């Protein structure tokens, strides 16, 4: 019956809930009351990437620190060279309104997708389209490579998908989310990923399966950006609500909130420091900031572009950070 | 819909069944984490010139 | 007889008009062209042929400004206390800058033209490396025009007396006349047609626009603007032109003086002066203030 | 300043990209792009073939008419929060909106109790008013007429609006459904809107689309020379 199944399951939230509730005997505000503050963060523009001629939507570095790839919608793809200015590939596009870029670990392909509901799969040769995936009903919203054999896809159709490139056949389908999937991010073991949609929640996923192991909820707008903390044992989650929120896996509930009173723009992009003591998150007011992410202090402010923070990422090594903009300008800071 | 009211009824008692552990136990692992890597970072520290990558 | 009274005329209106003018075109100018600057400077990019020129039109009337604060110390303490190098090179830097503003507006009425027949800006003189090259050129052209100008241009230097005489009134009265009068067709004439004419053009075409569309708004406010760029070129520029050359040819061989005349022209031409001047104080409010695009972004950047 | 001979390889090659890249940008910078929009099946189907010679997602199609090569996307295959990617659409020269008159007398079958014409008006007022379309212009298409001209008698205007207070005539009825669509319009003093009664079967949508679009340039250009 209708009512059995809707009490039952209201128990189990409020059960789930007071289990949870039942189990921050303390919080990440008292034990790192004495940790010295990491001080004054300060950085310089050191290199202004300027060969897109429309907005920049997405990014991505590559296991390298050397090279990444970005895409504008103007139709173009294109392949850097970050130690210099060079230009080593641009790739035109069969449709002009992409929301997403990826650079295989192994630096031999990238992939593409948007407005199209089609992701595109890319032979570097190190040019040519490799493959054309297309099962999805929305637009794809992100998308990262497992290995040079498969590939994780985020739709605006509420599902995210696990493919197969060699054949294009869709390997398995992970589903629950009752919104617009926005961002995906995948542990650095590549077993499992997290995914944030535009219900105001986010949801662990196996990757060898298909089931949902844990959901976490607390933002109150949808959530454009997620990332991973470098030991893989909790996340970071960037939304319109303008309230960074970390939270973590084992202990199953939120830690700590970044949030300002003079901040009433919605992140855009959030991304981790190689330690986990920083966390810079993109904002629409054309702003980045540098939070300590033990203490939630606004540890600095990056602020060279114009018109908006759509991507933000992070090299390997943390030795640098490479900002794209609407603006055209992929800014490198160190 | 008794359809998909036991599709969530399901998922919820899926969840329900993990083992936690007490908070200021995942924060101190946090903490040390963040401790152990500190030299590693270049961004926290930065790094001497003639040996960041884009000194130019 | 019956020119006492012009020649006090004539004494007061160089002591006193010429200073209050100079000194209130010099303050307001001053303002606007800097304002100008400074906008197009940190606040505008993406620079395209139109910009160049308007940017080099405000950054000739500012140098034509600059000459003014020495000329309004004299003219009320009666004579030139600096040296003839300075007077000589404040008076040619004045009358190039004079003569290079109005081969900036031709070209700016040229712009304004190739717009409404190449709107995606599909044409060769379109290119932002044509206007630089164009704007390098018009300098040069107008410094080479006004080099014959030195001869004339001349200090006086004598016992108890050291006076800087004006163009009009300095040199040999028939080669500075012959001079005068090439500079007027060269430098004022064929510009002035010559935007007339372009100008002409972009009227019938926004006329035949008008009142073959449908039911929008009409195209009335451009051509008003239009016409009002020519009425204020003109009506500043053609008198001056007209009293200098009837000066410098009133004190030739021919003169007879035949009721001491020599004192009204002088009058009339040091009245015109100033007149003319007027262009670049009112060239900043009417080619960038009066748009709302410029003066709306001018004052979100000043904002910061 | 020496470079090598592979450092040298690797500047020409970006020297060619980056002229690849600028000769893409001016051939692609004299394509007019326009977003086509409309509610349910008011249109969008008929006037796509009417104007081209030459759930996927956005659909675009290409034509010329005099001298201009326009762009047309339709984007109604998107069952997706339109919130998340409008902006994609911010720099499009105008936006041509369909509407049907013969849908003032009928209900949505997934809902009753809602009439089609206050759907298209509610779309209409979050299109038109809505950011990042403070400056585009609209061509508002009221389609389907001799289709409401012979219905609308046997059937009053006053089904839709309760409020109407005049004849049964067409001419009168379809200049009060217009004035109504033409009074959403909060920013009277920096956006047009261009009405055509499209029922049309020549070549006059083509024509109506090609005027619209060169006043709507011809502005643009007097508005960036000072002019307006
Ligand atoms: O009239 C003036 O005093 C200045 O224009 C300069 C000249 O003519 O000497």
């Amino acid at each position: 019956e209708l009512d059995q199944l809707r009490q039952e399951a209201e128990q189990l939230k409020n059960q789930i809930r007071d289990a949870r509730k039942a189990c921050a005997d303390a919080t990440l505000s008292q034990i790192t009351n004495n940790i010295d503050p990491v001080g004054r963060i300060q950085m310089r523009t050191r290199r202004t990437l300027r060969g897109h001629l429309a907005k920049i939507y997405a990014m991505h570095w590559g296991t390298d620190s050397r090279l990444l790839v970005s895409a504008s919608q103007d139709g173009k793809l294109i392949i850097w060279d970050s130690y210099t200015t060079n230009k080593v590939h641009a790739i035109p596009l069969r449709s002009s309104w992409v929301m997403t870029c990826a650079y295989a670990p192994s630096g031999n392909y990238v992939a593409c997708g948007g407005l199209d509901n089609i992701c595109s799969i890319y032979n570097l040769k190190t040019v040519r389209v490799s493959r054309e995936l297309a099962g999805h009903t929305g637009y794809l919203s992100c998308c990262r490579f497992l290995d040079d054999n498969q590939i994780v896809t985020s739709s605006g159709d509420t599902t995210c998908a696990l493919w197969d490139i060699e054949t294009g056949q869709q390997t398995t389908t992970f589903t629950g989310h009752t919104g617009d999937v926005m961002s995906l991010s995948l542990a650095p073991d590549t077993r499992l990923f997290v995914s944030g949609a535009c219900d105001a929640s986010a949801k662990l996923w196996d990757v060898r399966e298909g089931m949902c192991r844990q959901t976490f909820t607390g933002h109150e707008s949808d959530i454009n950006a997620i990332c991973f903390f470098p030991n893989g044992n909790a996340f970071a989650t960037g939304s319109d609500d303008a309230t960074c929120r970390l939270f973590d896996l084992r202990a199953d509930q939120e830690l700590m909130t970044y949030s300002h009173d003079n901040i009433i723009c919605g992140i855009t992009s959030v991304s981790f420091s190689k330690s986990g003591r920083l966390l810079l998150a993109g904002y629409d007011d054309f702003n980045c900031n540098v939070w300590d992410a033990l203490k939630a202090d606004r540890a600095g402010v990056l602020a060279g572009h114009d018109n908006r923070v759509s991507c933000l990422g992070v090299t390997d090594d943390g030795m640098a950070v490479a900002t794209g903009s609407w603006d055209s300008f992929l800014k490198i800071w160190n | 819909s008794i359809a998909q009211a036991r599709k969530l009824v399901e998922q919820l008692k899926m969840e329900a069944n993990i083992d936690r552990i007490k908070v200021s136990k995942a924060a101190a692992d946090l903490m040390a984490y963040c401790e152990a890597h500190a030299k590693e970072d270049p961004l926290l520290t930065p790094v001497p010139a003639s040996e960041n990558p884009f000194r130019e | 007889a019956t020119c006492k009274n012009w020649l006090a005329a004539e004494a007061a209106l160089e002591k006193y008009y010429l200073s209050i003018f100079y000194g209130i075109e010099f303050v307001v100018g001053v303002l606007g062209n800097t304002i100008v600057v400074y906008g197009y400077i940190f606040s505008l990019k993406n620079w395209n042929s139109s910009n160049i020129y308007l940017f080099n039109l405000s950054v000739s009337d500012l140098a034509f400004l600059c000459t003014l604060p020495m000329l309004i110390r004299s003219y009320a303490n009666g004579n030139w206390i600096y040296g003839d190098v300075l007077c000589i090179s404040n008076r040619y830097v004045l009358h190039a800058n004079l003569y290079t503003s109005i081969l900036f507006l031709t070209f700016i009425s040229i712009d304004r033209y190739l717009i409404i027949k190449y709107p995606f800006r599909e044409h060769l003189l379109q290119k932002k490396e044509f206007a630089i090259l164009i704007s390098l050129a018009i300098w040069v052209l107008v410094t080479l025009e006004l080099l014959p100008i030195l001869p004339l241009i001349n200090p006086v230097i004598t016992d108890n007396g050291t006076t800087c005489n004006d163009f009009a009134s300095s040199g040999d009265p028939n080669y500075n006349l012959i001079y005068s009068m090439c500079l007027t067709l060269l430098g004022f004439l064929i510009p002035l047609f010559v935007m007339c004419f372009f100008y002409y053009k972009i009227a019938l075409f926004l006329k035949q626009r008008n009142r073959q569309v449908a039911t929008a708004l009409p195209l009335e406010k451009p051509l008003n603007l239009v016409i009002m760029a020519v009425v204020i070129f003109s009506v500043l520029f053609t008198p001056y032109h007209v009293m200098r050359n009837v000066r410098i040819a009133s004190r030739l061989g021919s003169w007879k003086q035949y009721q001491c005349t020599q004192v009204v022209i002088n009058s009339f031409y040091i009245v015109t002066r100033p007149l003319a001047f007027l262009n670049s104080v009112i060239n900043p409010v009417f080619y960038f203030l009066l748009g709302d695009h410029f003066r709306d972004m001018l004052m979100n950047q000043l904002r910061h | 300043c020496t470079l090598s001979a592979e450092d040298k390889a690797a500047v020409e090659r970006s020297k060619m990209i980056d002229r690849n890249l600028r000769e893409d940008g001016e051939k692609a910078a004299r394509e007019v792009k326009l977003l086509l929009l409309g509610a349910g099946e008011s249109g969008k189907s008929t006037i796509v073939k009417q104007m081209k010679i030459i759930t996927t997602g956005i659909v675009e199609t290409h034509f010329t008419f005099k001298d201009l090569h326009f762009k047309m996307f339709d984007v109604g295959a998107q069952r997706s929060e339109r919130k998340k990617w409008i902006h994609c659409f911010e720099g499009v020269t105008a936006i041509i909106f369909c509407v049907a008159l013969s849908d003032y007398d009928l209900v949505l079958a997934e809902d009753e109790e809602m009439n089609r014409m206050h759907e298209s008006m509610k779309l209409f007022d979050s299109i038109c008013n809505n950011k990042w379309f403070t400056d585009t212009s609209i061509i508002l298409f009221l389609n389907k007429k001799d289709l409401f001209e012979e219905k609308i008698k046997k059937s009053p205007l006053t089904i839709c609006y309760p409020e109407y207070a005049g004849s049964n005539t067409y001419e009168e009825a379809a200049a009060y459904i217009q004035c109504q669509f033409e009074d959403l319009n909060k920013r009277k003093d920096t956006k047009e809107i261009y009405t055509h009664f499209t029922c049309s079967t020549d070549t006059k949508n083509v024509q109506f689309v090609f005027d619209a679009v060169t006043d709507v340039i011809i502005k643009n250009n007097l508005k960036d020379c000072g002019l307006f």
